[PDB]
């Protein structure tokens, strides 16, 4: 991978 | 509108948005928490005036969002966030804006909210949230 | 009704769902990837019979879901879940049930539902999701 | 701490 | 729970203070 | 050696291995906790025979490894895992085998074992630890 | 990007 | 000494540190990567001085750590940490100080570090690293 952390993203909401 | 992305962080501790309730929410910028320390997130503006300030100060960090609730829908031709509310462990802050529309409700049973992520223009084209533990 | 909690696991590979036309999701049951294997969680029944089976078949590991979408209202007195939706990288499956009452949706920008937990009676009154990197 | 694992959990979405 | 984001830590590694 | 993974899970409930007072590890297999649900792992055992079996039970979920220390050093040409010793919030197991070599060790602040991999022969050659909140 | 959930993973401790 | 704690954050770019042939490590201090931005941690200081200084810089975030490897023993009667060695995906920074006493090392096979946390009073009498995905 790369050494950038990760993180749980929910969404989007609105438009598309 | 122009996209904008805060990133993740260790917690929320304040929000401070802008709304009109004829049409939709604008302006949004979060101070969060970094390691125990403030950290003043971008102010992420509409490029329209005309909206209510309304600033959202938690009780960091015995306080914490549980819940993330509003309404999308069009004003003029596009399809916007109409209406936000935010209900945390010990208070509920909203709604604000345009109670009506197409509802979104995302509660929190295990995690917390540590960022956002979105677009802005005239008014929050649309907006996605950092989860953790 | 009866409350289930699966937990969390590696992936999703089936979901075996059931609906009826006229009022709302019955059964629920999910086959789990368990570190590389299949694990066929229990089969959560409605008390009741005359449902429609649904088999939604995952081609674990390259699909997954990215959007669960649905609808909850009224049935008989009891606020339960009428509708779901589960689209994935690949394709949508859905809607099953009644698409009437109030949506909900969660798109997933990264990560992934690794677990379900919730309660049936005669219909699915509730559910939540586990959420993993 | 226990010994149990934890997850991020969102919902429940229907009944209160 | 309390609303600080918490992460794996492995550790102390020297003097033992746990 | 032959190569295992065993994967994550939930939690760790019992331990199983052997060990040879003059050598090394030998046999390792692992009861861990599948959310709620005590689950058994696969046996990995050692091509060869004459080890000293041993059963760490712990008292789950109350009790949890905090540390696992041990050496690794030359046994007829082959650099493999002589010790191991586990450390829980309660007491302490072992060190069961030979410490000599080179010692190594890994304290836990935050955080869980959920999950073992890693390769046996004639010894275990060499091993891995999943971890997790 | 998969549908495999990941987890953090320390080691290998012994041969190389 | 003065115990200190960074946090975590999202990435490491450079790390700086003074060690003395004879005693053990001196200073610390960390820059961060914070969402894509350089982050200056505290620059966490010996009582005393007489410490060669290191200057890590990676080429974040194509280099990151892969093992962090030392070791520990006692300098004037106290436990510290008297050598370290970062290895990264590119190439191996160290060994600086002391290679005597206990060692111990760290291989990531799965994850990042991102954070880090202990104490200096004379010296660095013992660190942690935060892990995350
Ligand atoms: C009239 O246009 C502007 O506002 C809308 C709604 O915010 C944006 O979608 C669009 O790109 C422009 O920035
Ligand atoms: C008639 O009742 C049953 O079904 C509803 C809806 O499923 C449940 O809420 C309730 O507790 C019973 O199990
Ligand atoms: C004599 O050989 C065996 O045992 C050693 C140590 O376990 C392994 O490394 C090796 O591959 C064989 O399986
Ligand atoms: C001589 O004392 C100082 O340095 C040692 C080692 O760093 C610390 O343990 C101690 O508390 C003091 O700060």
């Amino acid at each position: 991978q790369s050494g950038i952390s990760q993180t749980v993203i929910v969404g989007p909401w609105g438009a598309k | 509108g122009k996209a904008f992305d805060d990133g993740a962080f260790t917690g929320i501790r304040e929000i401070n948005l802008s709304y009109n309730k004829e049409t939709a929410i604008g302006d949004f910028q979060v101070v969060y928490d970094l390691n125990g320390s403030p950290y003043v997130g971008q102010n992420h503006v509409s490029f329209i005036t005309g909206f209510t300030p309304v600033k959202i100060s938690l009780d960091f960090p015995s306080e914490y969002i549980m819940e993330v609730s509003g309404y999308t829908g069009n004003v003029s031709g596009y399809v916007v966030v109409r209406s936000l509310t935010f209900k945390t462990n010990k208070k509920t802050y909203g709604p604000y804006g345009v109670t009506s529309g197409t509802p979104f409700n995302l509660p929190i049973e295990n995690g917390l909210i540590v960022g956002f992520k979105g677009s802005i223009g005239y008014w929050l084209d649309y907006f996605s949230m950092y989860l953790s533990l």
